[PDB]
């Protein structure tokens, strides 16, 4: 799940890749500059 | 002029012909089945021509995002060997249409004539909105290219709409080799950078050759490109062959017209030549320059673009989803002359008014049009004008049904 | 050089700061004088100029064009050395030898230039060799290219055939490594629009993840990041 | 003017590099070998120079009136011409 | 001409990290200057001391010289045995530093107040370059 | 509103001059500043 | 030394276009270091707002056949470009 | 919200201007541009 220890490339989310398959899935935790994810779970606490 | 200068004296190609789009963008809406972007681009045939590829050149498929599509060919044309392909003329030239397939998400594409002999590339474009949601979908594009060519930055002061160059030839190769004229920006190299902003393909058929540089070959592009104020571009001068050989001008030289005379530093100094055994080796010529001039669309300040209507129209709503850049000190008004089939028969153009419409932005009809002549006026100014394409161009329509249920869903 | 020693007579000193020759008429001529006051200048202009360039800092003309068995031709072109700039009028072209760094750099070349070997140098006023003939004799240092040799007036370095560096013009690199770091100073590694986690199955190669994105634009580490393209890599299935 | 003309003679080469003038003593001398000294610190100047300016690059004082019949009256400073930084003579008004 | 265009007088280049002292001594180590046109090589030991209160400006001043072959055994003739006829003829000019304490007139290298060296113009480049970005991180958003 | 898109004139909206008179109206299609009228967006389903 | 005009091969000092100088670029770095900042800030932030400029009105009771637009003062790197617009704003345009 | 006052009061305001022409005439106030009406302090 998203915690990663790479400086050179960026933790955008995961492409999950399936058994015997290909196919993504995220809901896990996760990180971004200054918080701009915070500012969408506000606006997303105000859709809910 | 102190000099001629053979383009490419390394010799050495890199085989990107040169395609276009015939349309090279889309407005639409689409049952597909927030007010978000155009979800697919509708799958719709583009024409094109591409140019400067191998003589007879063989195979060439088409890539569409780079998805795999079929060519049908041009009259001047056949098949390749392979098909969904074409093979050229003995110049590279090749000339047909395709299918834009489905799966291709809304936004900007990159169209891909090629095969491995020679390759080329451009973008199709396509955004704007819909009404009613269903899936937003964009996946987008990129474009770029290099050679071992010649190149020359230049700029200009004021903006203006570039309609041409000027150059002139001591010798030229074979008609079916190439000068390819781009024009570029510049990079931190202080050479050019690798952007597109403008292309133009050039055989020895197009090209005009004088001992005293003055055989004035003009470099045509197929829009204008608008060289701001203030900035050097820079000339690309794509070419595989050496045997373009132009007339530049360099430090204290005697000029190769009248040779008891001799050069500046750079003849124009407001630009820098350079030279490249892979566009990147670039000689820095704080010495020289083409000997060239470059001309612009001296606009008049207004336009008439009056359509032709569109007839039995039969639709009580309309959309203005047309594209295109106003300038600063331009203008792109845009109208109508409704006649509908709500109105009577003697109701003529002449008896309608230029009855204006508001683009990305819904309008009635309230009941339904029948013909709809339009015109855009521009306002403009003496170097500059908007500049709209005949296809991010919509003056579109719609009828709407007379039921059509909210049924809910089953509720446990 | 010593020139000191007659027929060279040069008297000069750097290191008094010597600054100009105050002659006498109806004059025997102990021509030290000349040799002195032409080399008093030269060192002013040497200081002068090195504050500005180190030994093969390049001008104008000056492309390459690196053959393919990895002689470098240099196109020809001005080139700075110590306190000067100097026309590299050759193309003396260099074999390198393509694998690691290649130090490209410069000797000017000392040759001591009598008349009496240069004839063109003798008296053309009267009968050539006519006396007045011998009046003076030239230092000549044409520059010359050398390879791996630090200690020459180095113009590049070729890493692995490549140029291992190609911002020709440079003084907009500090102002761009400065910006883009300060594109990282306050935050600098994010998606400014797009790339986002997607998936798509290769089925050409039916063994990956042919993995579907759109455009994106961005910094990381500052630096501009921009790939707007209709993307599917592979990776394997699980 | 060229000093390679006779009596001057100046059979300099910047081409070659010659870098230096190495002076014979107690001379009857062939003035000839004089322009060609200059002329020998004449090319590394310009070097120094033309490698590095445009000329017509101001260098000082010129900021200007324009005389309001059109006659530019540039309000002097130095300029850069071929090889050197130097005074702009005039306003030369025109 | 062309250094006055590039440098000003008292424009340091090479060495020169004070030796100051409790003295008010500063050794102005040896090091290059731009003065009076020119790149020189700056090769004294003069030491100037200062008070330590108020402004102090330290400034080298060049004075000139007319030096004869009276004077210089040097400036007698290698066409000849030195001490004889032909051999006393041209004279020099010579241009030689020296450090001077609040002389206007002295291409001033450093600046003190109350004994600190409050100056320090550490960069031509990077200094005047932040001296743009830094105050752009102020301005017309900025500052927090 | 014409739809103006003069690279230095940025869209803030309308000044719909009045029918025989002068003033303004801007409920309109058109977006201002980077979408930042999205902290607006939030607000107002907040203060409904 | 001499002077010049509409030789273009003189060592040219500057050019008047139509009389005005046809610029006046008159520094070597700062307008050079402008031309990278204000530019990225084109690149990153084009003819954008960070405050102000909104649309409302006034009436030309000077000029009665005209709005005389009370507007909002406003900034931003407007066009990449240091942009504040304090004003005493009341722009004439026509009526409807 | 909490917030700074909707309008300046009508407050009188004095005045001084220096380096116009020698006895120019005329010379009307304009507040934000507007012209209001000065008290000429005679002389």
């Amino acid at each position: 799940p998203p915690l990663n220890t790479d400086p050179e490339n960026l933790q955008l989310g995961t492409v999950t890749v399936l058994p015997d398959s290909d196919e993504a899935v995220c809901i896990s935790f996760a990180i971004t500059r200054l918080s701009m994810e915070d500012l969408q779970k506000v606006k997303t606490r105000v859709d809910n | 002029a102190s000099e001629t200068l053979n383009v490419n004296p390394y010799n050495i190609p890199n085989k990107q012909g040169v395609l276009k789009l015939t349309p090279s963008e889309d407005n639409w809406i689409d049952t597909e089945n927030l007010e978000e972007m155009i979800e697919f681009i509708r799958i719709r045939d583009v024409s094109f021509e591409v140019k400067g590829l191998n003589p007879n050149d063989n195979n060439l498929y088409l890539l569409f995002d780079g998805v795999r599509c079929a060519i049908t060919p041009a009259t001047g044309y056949r098949k390749g060997s392979e098909d969904g392909t074409i093979m050229t003329d003995a110049k590279g030239t090749a000339k047909g249409k395709f299918t834009i397939p489905a799966g291709i998400r809304c936004g900007n594409r990159e169209v891909t004539l090629k095969n491995a002999n020679s390759t080329s590339a451009t973008t199709y474009t396509a955004q704007g909105r819909k009404k009613t949601a269903q899936d937003i979908i964009i996946r987008t594009r990129v474009t770029v290219n290099l050679v071992d060519p010649l190149a020359q930055s230049f700029q200009y002061d004021e903006n203006r709409t570039i309609s041409s160059l000027g150059l002139y030839f001591a010798s030229k190769g074979d008609k079916q080799s190439n000068v390819v004229i781009q024009i570029r920006g510049m990079g931190d190299q202080g050479y050019p950078n690798k952007t597109i902003y403008a292309e133009t393909v050039m055989n020895a058929d197009d090209i005009k050759v004088s001992n005293n540089a003055s055989a004035e070959t003009r470099v045509y592009f197929d829009d204008p490109m608008m060289a701001e104020g203030g900035k050097e571009y820079a000339i690309v001068i794509i070419t595989e062959n050496s045997d373009y050989t132009m007339w530049v001008g360099t430090r204290t030289k005697p000029k190769i017209d009248k040779p008891n005379e001799v050069i500046s530093g750079n003849p124009y100094l407001q630009g820098v030549l350079f030279s490249s055994s892979n566009a990147s080796t670039w000689t820095p010529h704080q010495n020289s320059d083409l000997k060239f001039g470059i001309y612009t669309s001296k606009f008049n300040e207004t336009a008439t673009i009056e359509f032709e209507p569109i007839k039995d129209v039969s639709a009580d709503r309309i959309v203005l989803m047309s594209t295109y850049l106003t300038p600063e000190r331009t203008g792109c008004t845009w109208e109508m002359k409704l006649i509908l089939d709500d109105m009577a028969s003697s109701t003529t153009f002449d008896q309608l008014k230029w009855e204006p419409i508001g683009n990305y932005q819904d309008l009635d009809v309230l009941g339904l049009a029948r013909q709809v002549k339009l015109r855009a006026t521009f306002e403009s100014n003496r170097y500059i004008s908007p500049l709209m394409s005949s296809s991010d161009l919509t003056f579109t329509t719609f009828l709407t049904e007379l039921t059509g249920s909210y049924v809910g869903r089953a509720i446990d | 050089i010593n020139f000191k020693g007659s027929p060279y007579l040069d008297r000069f000193d750097p290191s008094k700061d010597r600054t100009k020759v105050l002659f006498n008429p109806d004059r025997p001529l102990q021509q030290a004088e000349l040799n002195e006051m032409q080399s008093i200048d030269q060192y002013y202009l040497k200081n002068l100029g090195d504050a500005i360039f180190k030994d093969g800092d390049k001008q104008s003309g000056l492309g390459f064009t690196l053959s393919e068995d990895n002689v470098l031709t240099v196109n020809p072109g001005y080139v700075y050395i110590n306190g000067k700039i100097r026309y590299y009028d050759n193309d003396d072209s260099v074999k390198i030898t393509g694998v690691g760094k290649e130090t490209i750099g410069i000797k000017l070349t000392e040759r001591i230039v009598t008349p009496d070997e240069d004839a063109s140098l003798l008296d053309q006023t009267s009968g050539v060799p006519s006396y007045f003939s011998k009046g003076a004799d030239r230092l000549e240092e044409k520059m010359s290219l050398t390879v791996n040799d630090p200690t020459s007036a180095t113009i590049y370095t070729f890493m692995d055939g490549d140029l291992y560096i190609q911002s020709t013009n440079a003084e907009m690199d500090k102002i761009n490594k400065v910006l883009a770091e300060r594109t990282y100073d306050e935050s600098g590694s994010y998606k400014v629009n797009g790339f986002e986690l997607f998936s798509e199955g290769n089925a050409e190669d039916d063994d990956h993840v042919s993995v579907v994105v759109d455009a994106g634009k961005a910094y990381v580490k500052g630096f501009k990041v921009d790939k707007p393209v209709s993307t599917r890599i592979s990776v394997p299935k699980s």
